[PDB]
C-alpha cells in the first residue's frame, strides 16, 4: 500500500517516533506497512504493533461507549425523539472500529499467525487474534455475532493452550493473555465464574513461580498481576 | 471496565 | 464536501456528540460542514468550531514539537546521523498541520469573516485567524515566514482594534484575544517587553471592570485573567 | 509553554 516505497528499518524507526509523538494512528500504519514487507516481526516490533493498534482501537471504544450509552438514554420512555443523529454517529464511529478490527485480523491471518512458531510470536498473535475479535464482539448484534464471540473464544483458547505447555507462568505474554481471556468471560460471554477462577488460577501460579525470576523479570510480571487481582477484586 | 493489556 | 448532504441542524447535533466523545477531528469536519452551509454561525456554534479545530491542531503541535526536539537533538555534535527519518517524519506532521491551518484560514476568508458585523463574531473570526496564522509561523522557516509572521499580526490588530471600542474589558472573547496576542509578541515576534505590556495592562483594565458582572459572568473571564497571570508569572 | 484559549 502506501507504505510499499518505504524501507522496513524506516518504518520501524518512524512507528517509534510516532508513538514518542503519541500519534498512533501514524504508528498503526507504519506498522501495517512493516508487517506487508513479509518477514516476521521481532520482539520489539510485536510489541509496537500491538500498542498502535491498542491505542486506535482503544479511542475508538472509548468514543463508542459514550455514543451508545447516549443512544440508550435516547431510548429510554419520555426521552424526545432527537433524530436519527446519535445512532448515524455511533454507526459512523463503529464501522471504522470494524474497519481497523479488520485490518489487524487481517495482517494476522495473513500472515503472521501461520509463519509464528516460536511459543512468544504465536501467542502474542493469537491473543491479539483474541483481543480483536472480542472488540467486534463489543459491538456485534447481527447474525454473526455468535460467531463472533466463538471466533475470539477460538484464539484466545489455542493461545492458552500453547502458553500452558511452552512458557513459564510467570511470562509477561501467558500472564496478559489470562487477563484479556478472563475479561472476555466476564464481559462478552456471560461466564462471569470462569473469569473470576481463570484470574485466581493464574494469580496463584505466577505468584509461585516468582522466586526464579531476575529484579527485572519482577516488573512486567507482578504489573500484570495487580491488574488480575484488580479485576478480581472488581468482581468479588 | 475491567483491565486488558 | 462529503458533508454537502448532511442537514445543517444534523451537522451541529453531530459536532456536540464528537465533542463529548472527545472525536475533534469528526467535530472539526462537522463544523466545516456546517460553515459551508453558508449561513453564519451563532455564538455557540462559533465555540464548536473553534474549538474543535483548537484540539485538532493542539496535538499536531503537541506532536511536532516532540519531533522537532528529537530533530535537533539528531543534528547535534557528536550525534549518529540516523537518516532522514525523523526530519521526513516530522515533515510528514508539518504538512498536515499546515493542511488543517490553511482549511481554517480558507473558512475564514470564505465567507465568515466578510459576514461576520457584529463586535462578538468579527472579533472571534479575527482572533482566530491570527492564531491559525501564528500556528502556521511557529513552523515557518522560508521566504515567507515573514509575511506568515505579519498575516498573525495584522489579524490579531485588527481584532483589538474592534475589542477596544466595541467590549467591555472583561468581555472573554476580548480577554483571550488579548492573552494569545500577548502570547504572539512573546514568542513569535521575538518582543517579550510587548507580550509583558498587553498581558498586565489587559488584566488591570479587567480587575477594574469585574465590578459590573453577575456572578456567572465572573467566571471565564476571571478564567482568562488567571491565565494572563500563569503567563506574566512564567514571564517575570 | 505560556497559555493561550
Ligand atoms: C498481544 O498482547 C501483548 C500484551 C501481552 C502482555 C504485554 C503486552 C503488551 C505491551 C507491549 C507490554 C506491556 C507491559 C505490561 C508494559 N509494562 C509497564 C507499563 O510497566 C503493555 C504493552 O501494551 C509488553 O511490554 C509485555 O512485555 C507483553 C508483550
Ligand atoms: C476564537 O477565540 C475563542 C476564545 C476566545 C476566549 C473564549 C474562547 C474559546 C472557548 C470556546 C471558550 C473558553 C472558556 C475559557 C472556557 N471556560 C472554562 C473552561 O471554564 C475556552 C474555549 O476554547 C469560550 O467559552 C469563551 O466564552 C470564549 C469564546
Ligand atoms: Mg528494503
Ligand atoms: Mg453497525
Ligand atoms: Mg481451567
Ligand atoms: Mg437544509
Ligand atoms: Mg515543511
Ligand atoms: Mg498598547
Amino acid at each position: 500500500g502506501a507504505m510499499g516505497s518505504m524501507e522496513r528499518a524506516s518504518l520501524i524507526q518512524k512507528a517509534k517516533l510516532a508513538e514518542q509523538a503519541e500519534r498512533y494512528e501514524d504508528m498503526a500504519a507504519f506498522m501495517k506497512g512493516a508487517v506487508e514487507k513479509g518477514e516476521e516481526l521481532s520482539c520489539e516490533e510485536r510489541n509496537l504493533l500491538s500498542v498502535a493498534y491498542k491505542n486506535v482501537v482503544g479511542g475508538q471504544r472509548a468514543a463508542w461507549r459514550v455514543l451508545s450509552s447516549i443512544e440508550q438514554k435516547s431510548n429510554e420512555e419520555g426521552s424526545e425523539e432527537k433524530g436519527p443523529e446519535v445512532r448515524e454517529y455511533r454507526e459512523k464511529v463503529e464501522t471504522e472500529l470494524q474497519g481497523v478490527c479488520d485490518t489487524v485480523l487481517g495482517l494476522l491471518d495473513s500472515h503472521l499467525i501461520k509463519e509464528a512458531g516460536d511459543a512468544e510470536s504465536r501467542v502474542f498473535y493469537l491473543k491479539m487474534k483474541g483481543d480483536y475479535y472480542r472488540y467486534l464482539a463489543e459491538v456485534a448484534t447481527g447474525d454473526d455475532k455468535k460467531r463472533i464471540i466463538d471466533s475470539a473464544r477460538s484464539a484466545y483458547q489455542e493461545a492458552m493452550d500453547i502458553s500452558k505447555k511452552e512458557m513459564p507462568p510467570t511470562n509477561p505474554i501467558r500472564l496478559g493473555l489470562a487477563l484479556n481471556f478472563s475479561v472476555f468471560h466476564y464481559e462478552i460471554a456471560n461466564s462471569p465464574e470462569e473469569a473470576i477462577s481463570l484470574a485466581k488460577t493464574t494469580f496463584d501460579e505466577a505468584m509461585a513461580d516468582l522466586h526464579t525470576l531476575s529484579e527485572d523479570s519482577y516488573k512486567d510480571s507482578t504489573l500484570i498481576m495487580q491488574l488480575l487481582r484488580d479485576n478480581l477484586t472488581l468482581w468479588t | 471496565f475491567p483491565a486488558t493489556v
